Protein backbone atom coordinates (compact mmCIF):
# COMPACT_ATOMS: atom_id res chain seq x y z
CA UNK A 1 0.00 0.00 0.00
CA UNK A 2 3.08 2.53 0.88
CA UNK A 3 4.16 1.48 -2.36
CA UNK A 4 1.11 2.11 -4.00
CA UNK A 5 0.41 5.21 -2.60
CA UNK A 6 3.97 6.41 -3.82
CA UNK A 7 3.39 5.27 -7.78
CA UNK A 8 0.43 7.42 -7.21
CA UNK A 9 2.06 10.59 -6.03
CA UNK A 10 5.22 9.73 -8.96
CA UNK A 11 2.67 9.42 -11.55
CA UNK A 12 0.96 12.82 -10.77
CA UNK A 13 4.40 14.03 -10.27
CA UNK A 14 5.22 13.17 -13.63
CA UNK A 15 1.59 13.62 -15.02
CA UNK A 16 2.72 17.26 -14.04
CA UNK A 17 5.79 17.48 -15.85
CA UNK A 18 4.38 15.97 -19.10
CA UNK A 19 1.61 18.35 -18.97
CA UNK A 20 4.12 21.03 -18.84
CA UNK A 21 6.26 19.73 -21.72
CA UNK A 22 3.13 19.19 -23.11
CA UNK A 23 2.03 22.93 -23.32
CA UNK A 24 5.75 24.29 -23.51
CA UNK A 25 5.87 22.07 -27.16
CA UNK A 26 2.16 23.44 -27.95
CA UNK A 27 3.13 26.84 -27.38
CA UNK A 28 5.72 26.98 -29.91
CA UNK A 29 3.67 25.03 -31.92
CA UNK A 30 1.19 27.47 -31.77
CA UNK A 31 3.53 30.32 -32.16
CA UNK A 32 4.79 28.42 -35.38
CA UNK A 33 1.88 27.63 -36.87
CA UNK A 34 1.02 31.50 -36.40
CA UNK A 35 3.90 32.48 -38.11
CA UNK A 36 3.58 30.72 -41.29
CA UNK A 37 -0.21 31.76 -41.61
CA UNK A 38 0.91 35.36 -41.24
CA UNK A 39 3.58 34.39 -44.10
CA UNK A 40 0.29 33.25 -46.12
CA UNK A 41 -1.43 36.42 -44.80
CA UNK A 42 1.32 38.31 -46.45
CA UNK A 43 1.75 36.71 -49.47
CA UNK A 44 -2.00 36.45 -50.56
CA UNK A 45 -1.86 40.70 -49.99
CA UNK A 46 0.88 40.96 -52.36
CA UNK A 47 -0.37 38.85 -54.90
CA UNK A 48 -3.68 40.99 -54.75
CA UNK A 49 -1.65 43.61 -54.88
CA UNK B 1 -7.25 39.53 -47.77
CA UNK B 2 -10.05 42.49 -47.08
CA UNK B 3 -7.05 44.95 -46.42
CA UNK B 4 -5.45 44.21 -49.73
CA UNK B 5 -8.52 44.76 -51.54
CA UNK B 6 -9.83 47.76 -50.28
CA UNK B 7 -6.61 49.11 -51.07
CA UNK B 8 -6.82 47.62 -54.44
CA UNK B 9 -10.43 48.67 -54.80
CA UNK B 10 -8.83 52.44 -53.84
CA UNK B 11 -6.02 52.68 -56.30
CA UNK B 12 -8.61 51.10 -59.37
CA UNK B 13 -10.80 54.51 -58.11
CA UNK B 14 -8.04 57.04 -58.17
CA UNK B 15 -6.68 55.46 -61.39
CA UNK B 16 -10.13 55.75 -63.31
CA UNK B 17 -10.14 59.60 -61.97
CA UNK B 18 -6.58 60.58 -62.89
CA UNK B 19 -6.10 58.24 -66.00
CA UNK B 20 -9.75 59.59 -66.84
CA UNK B 21 -8.34 63.47 -67.00
CA UNK B 22 -5.27 62.07 -68.92
CA UNK B 23 -7.77 60.48 -71.77
CA UNK B 24 -9.07 64.10 -71.24
CA UNK B 25 -6.52 65.88 -72.43
CA UNK B 26 -4.70 63.08 -74.45
CA UNK B 27 -8.37 63.74 -76.58
CA UNK B 28 -8.09 67.15 -76.82
CA UNK B 29 -5.12 66.55 -78.92
CA UNK B 30 -6.06 63.83 -81.04
CA UNK B 31 -8.90 66.16 -81.86
CA UNK B 32 -6.52 68.62 -83.54
CA UNK B 33 -4.49 65.54 -84.81
CA UNK B 34 -7.78 64.51 -86.87
CA UNK B 35 -7.33 67.12 -89.65
CA UNK B 36 -3.73 65.67 -90.59
CA UNK B 37 -4.30 62.49 -90.10
CA UNK B 38 -7.56 62.26 -92.03
CA UNK B 39 -5.67 64.36 -95.16
CA UNK B 40 -2.74 61.71 -95.26
CA UNK B 41 -5.31 58.54 -95.21
CA UNK B 42 -7.43 60.42 -98.27
CA UNK B 43 -4.12 60.83 -100.26
CA UNK B 44 -3.44 57.36 -99.35
CA UNK B 45 -6.02 56.19 -100.67
CA UNK B 46 -6.78 58.18 -104.05
CA UNK B 47 -3.06 58.18 -105.03
CA UNK B 48 -0.90 60.98 -106.35
CA UNK B 49 -0.66 62.77 -102.98
CA UNK B 50 -3.73 65.18 -101.92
Amino acid sequence: LADADAMHAKALADAKAESEKVTEEAKQDSERIAAQLSEQAGSEAERIK
Amino acid sequence: RAQASGEVAQTLTQADQQLSAQGDQVRSGLESSVDGLSAKLASRILGVDV
